[PDB]
């Protein structure tokens, strides 16, 4: 790696042989690292790097072609995606600064609650049935011999107050497991789905603790179109709503601690 | 971008008086050093 | 204040709080960096001599 | 400059300390309280590391003082001072610089913390990163402390910190016999065995043979069920991995810690307890 | 069961999934799937069925010979005294053929069994590689696994095929022993001037480390985003989602840049597969091309310089 | 109070809750970092002059 | 920010006084020190 | 305690558990962080001199 | 300024902020680099010759 | 400049700013890299010989 | 790309010309060396 | 240069800026890679031959 | 080279750029690979016999 060389040998004739392949592979990768996102949006802080450049060190790659399975469309990577929308205003005219959520941040659909418009279709299994469905349809699925049953437990909330009770849980045909919980909100008496990721258990009191949002927030949760299957579009917009709680369910959360 | 021409003027001044501030402060202590103990 | 004349226009580009504190950072890291590099080789004024030779009277 | 889907995420809040003040984004990075902190350590140390290359083992005019990235080295002070600050020249740099390492590593984690706090994501990454930092807190703090000398640390020299690994290693003869060390190793290997396996499968299902569709989790399971029988599971691997990774470091931390403070004799010998068992 | 997506709180079970339909010529899966509540509390509970065709059966039988041979000699040295066998297990091991045989076929005593159990373990892997290749195309899958497994195999053979044979002595080959093989790598290094200065050996570590690093990030990230369905990478690779939609922003804001849900897995691959790549090489060079990596380093001004607070004489030149 | 002149306007770009507690943390460390750097060679008052020979006089 | 000229102004003073209350509280620190032991 | 005159206002912008236990933690660390260093330099009273008869002479 | 007076129309593709600070940060990284590299081998104005080699003379 | 005449066509395949700055980079590297390599083992000019008279002499 | 041969040559002018501004200032560089500290 | 006529069509399969910059790279890299590989072994022009050690002939 | 007639058919299975550049790559490597292998034992044309050693006689 020295600037000047006075020594030559086979050992070193192969080392550089690697770095070249390396410097090349790292680029190969970078190219791929841009099949989702780029180009960038603004110029808040002029692309930083040993060598600036227009759009990174490596020019964007060629659109790959993804043939979804039967009864499916087609995806291209990368792809020219139409600009999204921001339901928030700039906390400051200075670039980089954050964007304050308008109205109730719990549903402003921004940041934590913000979710992209995923395909308004539904994921399926190998054969063609909706991958993720409620046990009210999964005639084969049963609770593991021994493990306590969730169906019937009362879903508590952040503040502690009860928000509703589980009426059913959504299992996954493709990958045997519990992914959602058909929760029955008390307030709106509606039926919203609850994601495992946020679903906590207290087998002692037959509950499904949730620190995401308050019991009251469970009310206006992104409803589902068909109660016999969850759409990818909504599915992602579902558990995203809970995320908001992770940062909006309480002014204290977003507020500093020190 | 962040401001307009006016505000740009307003700040350029107020701060400019502050930047030197440090600076002057600098020399007095950079000098005091030179005077008391010479480097080189 | 030679260049500072027409340098007023610079503020649109460089924001206030953004590069305002960024500077506060450099200085600080620098300030120490100097005392540090200096206090090492040149004149380790700290413990090398006077005043009072408290490090040549006590240790010895 | 933001990604096609960045703007809608740059929310305000979720800060631990003095967030609103530094609550902003500089390019593709985030600052906040801890943001500035780390930096205040970066240059304050990165430069000192350079000052070391500048100065050298004895002096800047010496023949030892070099700038070859390979030969560059920043060794700690003698074991004489123990828990005392040695002259910046004779070990001082290392000591101070190291204090900057913790300020960079730890803060970097803390910074990640609230960063996740904004995305409402899980605090897995940081908690995971903790171990790495923890392992460091052992090769410079924990161990040296129970050894009574900050000089027990490792030199900050690209190749220099390898010798420190060779000596301390042989200091217990055949360092290959260390229980914790072995165990840990297994993990590092398992981990790599996991990556070479995980990453591979993904690319093998999303980019199948020519004229073939994107396979589903239906295949993944069968695939490893036809080569060895069982399939850990989708996120399972993402769990397993995370485990191995951390376990690899954890057991390692133990590996070096036990070496010295909890054992002075030769590791190869430690295994004797198994031999001197009243069964053979 | 602490839920940070660590342990599946509540499990459910469905009829044993007998794998997906295979092509013509591929024998039907075998084995009645089993269920484990505990195991399943970690990930998947169902077990099997497993495939076993020609290559498979030919493999499971092949390598199973080597293992026997090894474990046999091991229990042989202990004079077939299991007591002392399970005692010195770690130490016990099938030693390679003495240098007084070069590459020639030694007697079962002096190194024979090793070689035999070796070829049976060499092909056992080579064969197993094909076994995997047959499980990929049979499912329309690619050969990313074979490519990797290949790379690993590369370094595997470097320890016997390409290097030892290139040296003209079965002596420079790792032995069949838990402990004694640790000594092999222990001796090898000593014999070749300290692998710390061996270039490739370092590059390979960067991977043994990098590897651990990435998965520590990925495995984690996916979990942290497991809330927004970040585990289902497949449908994420096809149509980007919210999981991968924040999952990157994190890294981006933290380290500046980032890659895609798919992309990363590609890095991981090359960060792991390249591990052994720099392995077989670093060893393929040692013994043959270089003999003392220490002097080799300083030869290129690599080896660092240290003051002389301690030094020893040399009775050789003196006397 | 020279800079007190027009420095008052700065509180608009600088938040109290933050800049204040922020300083607290930075200040503190800086201090210990000092003692630390100083207590090193300059003068290790602990064992340096008097009456620090408790061990050398007691142990023996 | 988050404030107006009138507002922030009333607190600029209060703050400032204190930093000096300490900038002084500390001057006395260096003070007593140099007296006891002298450095340079 | 001059500043402590108007400092009452402190709690208006800070919560109770905030700096309450905050400093508490900073005391424990510095707390033992200090016996530490102090126990090393001047008087390793932990072991250095008196009383050392019963332990030392007791060993002989 | 033979060329530059004619090439002024170049800020048409390189927005100011982008290369303004690009060049800005680069100065320091280089400033400290050279400044330091120089301090490294070329000469060490710190103790290399004058004024008094204090460590050796000043102390007493 | 003669080449320029018809070589203006190339600016239809390569971006003006990309190729502009992209090289601004390769320049700093190719540059910085040169003084280094020539300052490594070639005739060092910094402190290789004169005027190092005071470098090593003036000190003592 | 993203421009016709009109502003493709205009830029080329500034580009090309200034490009020589270096080939020249860089030749005076080396030449200035060939006279001071030579080599081979 | 035979078939140079038939060789023009090539652009119809490969793109202009694809094999274009691809050359600049493979070349430009090969450049340093060469001087280097030669810099050592054959005629290490930098520090092998004259001019005579500037350091020894110049200094002494 | 009569085969040339029925050879055309080959392109009907192998893609234009698929095997086109696949070769541009195989050569590139194979090339540098050869010079490399040759430069080792076969003949180190660069630093072996002639004119080598001039880096010592009149060189230094
Ligand atoms: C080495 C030879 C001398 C010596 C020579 C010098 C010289 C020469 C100088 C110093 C300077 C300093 N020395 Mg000294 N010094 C010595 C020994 C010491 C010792 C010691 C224990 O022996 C110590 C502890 C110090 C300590 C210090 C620092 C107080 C000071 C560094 C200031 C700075 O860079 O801020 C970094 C800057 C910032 C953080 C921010 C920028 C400042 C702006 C103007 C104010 C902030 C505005 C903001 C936006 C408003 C909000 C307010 C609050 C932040 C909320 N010196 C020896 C004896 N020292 C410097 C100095 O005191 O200048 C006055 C200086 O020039
Ligand atoms: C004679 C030498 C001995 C030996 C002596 C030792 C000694 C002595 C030690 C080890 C240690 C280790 N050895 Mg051992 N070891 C030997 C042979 C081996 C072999 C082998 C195949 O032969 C293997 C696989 C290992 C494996 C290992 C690891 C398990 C372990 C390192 C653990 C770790 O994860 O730290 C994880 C990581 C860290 C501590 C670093 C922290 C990372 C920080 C936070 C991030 C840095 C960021 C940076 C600043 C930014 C970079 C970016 C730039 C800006 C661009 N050893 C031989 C036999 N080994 C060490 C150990 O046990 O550690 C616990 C140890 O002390
Ligand atoms: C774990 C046990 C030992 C140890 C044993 C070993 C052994 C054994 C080896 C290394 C190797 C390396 N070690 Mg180590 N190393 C230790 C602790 C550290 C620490 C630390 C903060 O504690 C750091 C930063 C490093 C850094 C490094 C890298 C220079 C090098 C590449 C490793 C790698 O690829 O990881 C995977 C990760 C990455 C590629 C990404 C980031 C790492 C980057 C590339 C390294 C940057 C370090 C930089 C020079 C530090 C200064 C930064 C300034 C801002 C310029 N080591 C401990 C003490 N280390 C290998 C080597 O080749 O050394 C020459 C090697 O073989
Ligand atoms: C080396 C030569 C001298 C010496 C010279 C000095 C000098 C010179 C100084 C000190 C200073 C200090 N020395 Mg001393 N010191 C010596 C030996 C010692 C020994 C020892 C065991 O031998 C010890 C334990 C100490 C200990 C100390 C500390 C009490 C003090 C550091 C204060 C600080 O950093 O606040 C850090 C700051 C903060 C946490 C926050 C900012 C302060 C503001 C004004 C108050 C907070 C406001 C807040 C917003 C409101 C909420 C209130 C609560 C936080 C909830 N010294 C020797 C004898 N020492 C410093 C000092 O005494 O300052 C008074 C100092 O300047
Ligand atoms: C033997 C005693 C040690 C020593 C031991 C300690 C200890 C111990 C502590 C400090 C602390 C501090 N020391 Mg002291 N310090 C020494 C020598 C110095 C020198 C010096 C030039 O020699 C300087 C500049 C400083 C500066 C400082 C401050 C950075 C810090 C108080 C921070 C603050 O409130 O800033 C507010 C400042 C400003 C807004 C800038 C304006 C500065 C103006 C120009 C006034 C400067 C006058 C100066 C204080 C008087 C020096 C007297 C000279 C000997 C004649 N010390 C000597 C070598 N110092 C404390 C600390 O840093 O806590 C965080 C601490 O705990
Ligand atoms: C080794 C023998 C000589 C020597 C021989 C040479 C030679 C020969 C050369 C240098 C050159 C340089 N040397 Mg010298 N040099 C010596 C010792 C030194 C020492 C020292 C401490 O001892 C130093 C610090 C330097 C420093 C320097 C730099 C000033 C200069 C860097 C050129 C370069 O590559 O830019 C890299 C370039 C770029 C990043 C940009 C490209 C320039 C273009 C044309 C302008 C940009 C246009 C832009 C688009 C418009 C917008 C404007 C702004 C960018 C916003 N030399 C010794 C005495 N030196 C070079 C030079 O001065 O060229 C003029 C050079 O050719
Ligand atoms: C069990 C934990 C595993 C792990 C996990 C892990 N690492 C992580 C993370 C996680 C989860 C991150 O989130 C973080 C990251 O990459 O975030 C984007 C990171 C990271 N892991 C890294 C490195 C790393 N991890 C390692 C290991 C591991 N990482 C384990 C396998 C190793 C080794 C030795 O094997 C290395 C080298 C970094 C790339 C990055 C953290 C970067 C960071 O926070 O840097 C902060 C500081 C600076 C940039 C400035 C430092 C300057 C200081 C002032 C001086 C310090 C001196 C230093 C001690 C000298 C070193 C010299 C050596 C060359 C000898
Ligand atoms: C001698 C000489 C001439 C010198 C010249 C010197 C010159 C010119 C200098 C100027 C240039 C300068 C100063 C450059 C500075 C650049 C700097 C400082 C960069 C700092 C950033 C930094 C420290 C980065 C560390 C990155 C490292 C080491 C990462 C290790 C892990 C790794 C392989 C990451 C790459 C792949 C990525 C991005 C993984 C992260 C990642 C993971 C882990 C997911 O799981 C995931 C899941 C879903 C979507 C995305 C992701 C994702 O991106
Ligand atoms: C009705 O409204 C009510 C009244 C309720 C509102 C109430 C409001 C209240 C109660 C407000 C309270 C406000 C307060 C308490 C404000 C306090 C402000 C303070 C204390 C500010 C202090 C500032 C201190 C500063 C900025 C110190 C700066 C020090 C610097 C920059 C030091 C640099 C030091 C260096 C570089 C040292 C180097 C040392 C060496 C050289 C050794 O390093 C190597
Ligand atoms: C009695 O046993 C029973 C029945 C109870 C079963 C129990 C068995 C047990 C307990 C077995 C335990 C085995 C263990 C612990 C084995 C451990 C092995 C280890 C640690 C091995 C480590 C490394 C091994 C290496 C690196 C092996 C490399 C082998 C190579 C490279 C072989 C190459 C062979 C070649 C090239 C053959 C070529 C064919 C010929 C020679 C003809 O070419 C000329
Ligand atoms: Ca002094
Ligand atoms: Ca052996
Ligand atoms: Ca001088
Ligand atoms: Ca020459
Ligand atoms: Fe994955």
């Amino acid at each position: 790696s020295a600037g000047i060389t006075h020594y030559i040998d086979a050992a070193q004739i192969t080392i550089w042989a690697f770095w070249l392949f390396f410097f090349g592979l790292i680029i190969y990768l970078r190219r791929e690292d841009k099949r989702e996102g780029y180009p960038l949006d603004s110029d808040r802080t002029e692309r930083s790097g040993g060598r600036v450049k227009v759009v990174g060190f490596p020019d964007l790659p060629d659109p790959k072609t993804f043939v979804l399975p039967h009864n499916g469309g087609t995806v291209v990577a990368p792809r020219v995606e139409a600009p999204v929308a921001v339901n928030a205003t700039p906390f400051s005219p200075a670039p980089g600064s954050p964007l304050v959520p308008n109205g109730d941040p719990m549903l402003s659909g921004f940041g934590p609650a913000a979710s992209p418009d995923r395909p308004k279709h539904c994921d399926l299994t190998f054969e063609g049935l909706p991958k993720i469905v409620p046990m009210r349809v999964a005639k084969e699925f049963s609770i593991a011999e021994g493990d306590p049953d969730p169906r019937g437990m009362t879903v508590v909330g952040l503040d502690g107050e009860v928000a509703g009770t589980v009426s059913d849980v959504w299992v996954d045909r493709s990958e045997p497991q519990i992914r959602y919980l058909e929760v029955e909100v008390a307030a709106n008496k509606k039926k919203v789905l609850l994601p495992i990721g946020f679903s906590r258990f207290d087998k002692k009191a037959r509950k499904v603790k949730v620190d995401a949002i308050k019991a009251a927030h469970f009310a206006n949760v992104p409803t589902l179109s068909n109660p016999d299957q969850v759409t990818l579009y909504e599915e992602d917009k579902v558990c995203a709503y809970y995320a908001g709680g992770k940062l909006y369910a309480t002014a204290e959360r977003a507020g500093p601690l020190l | 971008t962040g401001l307009t021409d006016d505000e740009a003027k307003e700040f350029h001044a107020i701060f400019m008086q502050s930047m030197y501030a440090w600076f002057g402060l600098v020399v007095i202590a950079h000098l005091l050093a030179w005077l008391y103990r010479p480097w080189l | 204040f030679t260049m500072n004349a027409n340098l007023y226009k610079i503020w649109l580009i460089l924001d206030p709080r953004r590069v305002l504190v960024s500077i506060v950072a450099f200085q600080i890291v620098l300030g120490l960096l100097i005392h540090m590099i200096v206090l090492s080789t040149d004149l380790n004024w700290l413990d090398d001599n006077i005043p009072v030779s408290y490090q040549a009277l006590g240790k010895k | 400059a933001m990604l096609s889907f960045e703007k809608k995420y740059r929310v305000r809040g979720g800060t631990l300390i003095g967030g609103d003040l530094f609550d902003f984004w500089v390019g593709p990075f985030y600052v906040g309280f801890f943001g500035v902190v780390g930096f205040c350590f970066t240059l304050l140390g990165v430069l000192l590391i350079v000052w070391g290359a500048t100065i050298g083992p004895t002096g800047p005019t010496s023949d030892l003082q070099t700038y070859n990235l390979w030969r560059i080295s920043i060794a700690p002070p003698d074991l004489s001072y123990g828990l005392r600050m040695a002259p910046l020249t004779e070990g001082g740099l290392w000591q101070i610089i190291t204090i900057c390492a913790a300020g960079a590593f730890i803060s970097w984690a803390l910074r990640e913390v609230e960063i996740c706090r904004k995305l409402g994501i899980g605090f897995h990454v940081p908690f995971a990163f903790s171990f790495a930092i923890g392992a460091y807190l052992v090769l410079v703090f924990v161990r040296p402390l129970l050894m009574g000398a900050w000089g027990h640390g490792f030199p900050y020299g690209i190749l220099s910190h390898l010798d420190w690994v060779s000596n301390v290693g042989y200091q217990f003869l055949h360092f290959h016999y260390n229980p914790a060390h072995m165990l840990a190793i297994s993990f590092f290997f398992t981990n790599c065995l996991a990556l070479s396996m995980h990453g591979s499968l993904i690319l093998s299902v999303t980019n199948p043979q020519k004229g073939e569709p994107v396979k589903t989790s239906e295949h993944e399971n069968t695939f490893f069920r036809d080569i060895v029988g069982y399939s850990i599971g989708a996120l399972a691997i993402h769990r397993l991995g995370l485990f191995l990774a951390l376990s690899a470091a954890f057991w390692s931390a133990v590996c070096i810690l036990i070496s010295g403070p909890f054992w002075t004799r030769g590791w190869p010998e430690w295994w004797n307890w198994w031999l001197e068992l009243p069964l053979w | 069961p602490e839920y940070q997506n660590i342990f599946t709180a509540v499990q459910v079970r469905a009829p044993a999934y007998p794998g997906v339909p295979l092509p013509k010529g591929n024998l039907p899966r075998i084995g009645r799937p089993i269920f484990s509540y505990w195991l399943g509390k970690i990930g998947d509970a169902q077990i099997g069925p497993i495939y076993l065709g020609l290559t498979g059966t030919l493999s499971i039988f092949f390598g199973l010979v080597a293992i026997s041979i090894i474990g046999f000699n091991m229990l042989a040295s202990v004079h077939w005294d299991v007591f002392q066998f399970l005692k010195h297990f770690f130490w016990l091991g099938l030693e390679p053929p003495p240098p007084q045989y070069g590459l020639r076929i030694p007697p079962l005593s002096e190194g024979g069994w090793w070689l035999m159990a070796g070829l049976f373990l060499t092909l056992s892997i080579l064969l197993w590689w094909v076994r995997t290749y047959k499980r990929a195309e049979a499912l329309g899958m690619s050969q990313h696994l074979s490519w990797a497994f290949a790379a690993a195999i590369f370094f595997y053979l470097v320890l016997g095929f390409i290097r030892p044979v290139m040296m003209g002595s079965w002596a420079k080959a790792v032995p069949f022993g838990i402990f004694p093989h640790l000594d092999w790598t222990a001796a090898f290094s000593i014999r070749y001037g300290n692998l710390y200065y061996n270039p490739f050996h370092m590059l390979s570590i960067a991977f043994l480390y990098g590897s651990a690093l990435l998965f520590a990030m990925h495995g984690a990230t996916i979990l942290s985003v497991s809330r927004f369905g970040g585990d289902r990478e497949i449908d994420q690779i096809t149509h980007r989602g919210t999981a991968a939609e924040r999952a990157a922003l994190f890294w981006r804001w933290t380290m500046g840049f980032n890659v895609t849900m798919e992309s990363i897995h590609r890095w991981a691959w090359w960060c792991a597969v390249l591990t052994v790549i720099t392995a077989g090489i670093g060893i393929l060079l040692s013994g043959t091309v270089v003999d003392n990596w220490y002097l080799w380093a300083v030869k290129h001004g690599m080896a660092p310089a240290y003051p002389e607070v301690v030094t020893a004489v040399n009775p050789y030149e003196t006397a």
